DNA sequence: CGCCCGCTTCGGGGCAACCCTGCCAGTCTAATACAAATCCGGCAATGGAGTCAAGACCAGGTTCG
DNA sequence: CGAACCTGGTCTTGACTCCATTGCCGGATTTGTATTAGACTGGCAGGGTTGCCCCGAAGCGGGCG
């Protein structure tokens, strides 16, 4: 996995910053852990998105 | 679509062809030639023992001896260990 | 109509509408090497992670 | 075993067959579904004699 | 119930696209708005892939 | 829009597409002519000095 | 004297977010008669393909005077 | 120093076996066609129910020649 980015999309992709690439790192459990600053860029809250 | 390509069987079959070509290249020229012409590796149409002896100048029975020897040789685990896992 | 009073999907109806080949299968396609999960916040990650 | 008019060049608005022959679309649907005849040709010399 | 991933699974019948939904494997719909985001980055190669 | 009506008068006029827009190259699988698909960047030679 | 240019009314087609998540729709004269097609099930034309068993032989390490 | 030995491949002969493979061959089934002689003589049928917009078409009032 190391140094191999992945594209993250939150549907719908309203504008250009709705797709953003991130270097992954493995995290236990089953949820995509997301940085707290890009939530405005995706317009993503955490109520089940 | 079950009729479509499984797309790992293709790379598996190509790797199987490569491993089988390596294992056949462990044999000699007469042995690998007899095996490839017996199973039709070169054309898809496997010629039989009389045609193989005709292209090898010998009897069909000599070819049967050679084919028995090569099937004895291939059944050794020294060749079988990297082919058993392909089924 | 077809059985059950269903209108038969003719040749033009494969291009018309959102169900046509253009907007359903030519522009937007389903992609392999994809994935989907519900997100959680990751306040120990760095911004590129 | 007998010719057929394309529905795209007849029924769409404006009717392209209708403009190409300067026929009204009511006349065109009256012709191409065998509801009314059309005088496809005429004579002049035998006509006046 | 919600997590999902597919590297290579089934494919559709008429067009040869991957399928959809967690019941099959399926891939995520890379729809039109994702395509506009990838164009707006200028990333042509990734859109081609 | 109007996939019927746009198509037929293009077919009447025998209008030839030029494959130089942006929605065209997305459809036919070529690289888009914007961002990393223009020939200012797509023909870069890289040699090690 | 009779005859057609702009409102005007009416038809009439196109389109109205993006992911998931599903998963299978029907009935009324009824029969014979036949000819051909075609399947199909089984001996017999093989005939060729495979198989066993013996053997011919060189010669090459291996055993002996 | 020279003579045999047993045994590897290498190949040959010839007989034996066994099974494809047509070829009939007779029968079974199955696919298509013809034929019914009292008299019968014009259909059932709901999706339509938006909103808005653009536009084509009819239609009439209006001045008009
Ligand atoms: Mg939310």
């Amino acid at each position: 996995i190391a140094e191999h980015p992945v594209l993250l999309n939150r549907a719908p992709t309203l504008h250009r910053l709705g797709i953003q690439a991130f270097e992954p790192m493995l995290v236990e459990g089953k949820a995509i852990q997301l940085h707290p600053l890009v939530c405005e860029a995706f317009n993503a809250d955490f109520d089940g998105d | 679509d079950s009729e479509a390509v499984v797309a790992v069987d293709a790379v598996s079959f190509t790797l199987l062809q490569d491993q089988l070509q390596s294992v056949l290249d462990t044999l000699s020229e007469r042995e690998a030639g007899v095996v490839r012409l017996r199973f039709g590796l070169t054309d898809g149409q496997p010629r039989t023992l009389d045609e193989i002896g005709q292209v090898y100048g010998v009897t069909r029975e000599r070819i049967r001896q050679i084919e028995s020897k090569t099937m004895s040789k291939l059944r050794h685990p020294s060749r079988s260990q990297v082919l058993r896992d392909y089924l | 109509t077809g059985p059950g009073n269903r209108p038969l999907k003719s040749l033009s109806d494969l291009l018309k509408g959102k169900q046509g080949r253009f907007r359903q299968n030519l522009l937007g396609k389903r992609v392999d090497y994809s994935g989907r999960s519900v997100i959680v916040v990751g306040p120990q990650l760095k911004l590129h992670q | 075993a007998a010719p057929v008019t394309h529905i795209w060049y007849f029924k769409g608005v404006p009717s392209r067959l209708g403009y190409l022959l300067d026929l009204a679309p009511k006349d065109l649907e009256k012709i191409i579904y065998f509801a009314a005849y059309v005088i496809t040709s005429v004579d002049e010399e035998m006509r006046h004699n | 119930d919600k997590i999902h991933a597919r590297s290579t699974g089934p494919y559709s019948m008429i067009t040869q696209q991957p399928l959809g939904g967690k019941a099959q494997f399926g891939g995520q719909r890379f729809g039109e708005m994702e395509c506009w985001a990838m164009q707006a980055y200028g990333a042509a190669y990734t859109l081609q892939e | 829009q109007e996939t019927t009506r746009v198509l037929t008068d293009a077919a009447i006029n025998c209008r030839s597409d030029k494959l130089n827009g942006l929605k065209e190259n997305v459809i036919i699988g070529k690289l888009i002519p914007a961002g990393t698909g223009i020939n200012r960047y797509r023909n870069i030679a890289v040699q090690p000095t």
